[PDB]
């Protein structure tokens, strides 16, 4: 069987604190 | 070839010589730092 995943599985990149920002 | 060699190392040989060798590598992350220089924190 199988399922759409959506947008799901997105993870910080780096552990860097950024705001207000697309990266 | 075959899955291991041995090294012939004897007493009488330069380059010939078993070297020991460390090498350190240094995790320089954006994580919290854990293993530091001797440098006295200020106020």
């Amino acid at each position: 069987a199988y399922t759409n995943s959506f947008t799901r599985g997105v993870y910080y990149p780096d552990k860097v604190f950024r705001s207000s920002v697309l990266h | 070839y075959f899955p291991l060699q041995s090294y012939g190392f004897q007493p009488t040989n330069v380059g010939y010589q078993p070297y020991r060798v460390v090498v350190l590598s240094f995790e320089l992350l954006h994580a919290p730092a854990t293993v530091c220089g001797p440098k006295k924190s200020t106020n």
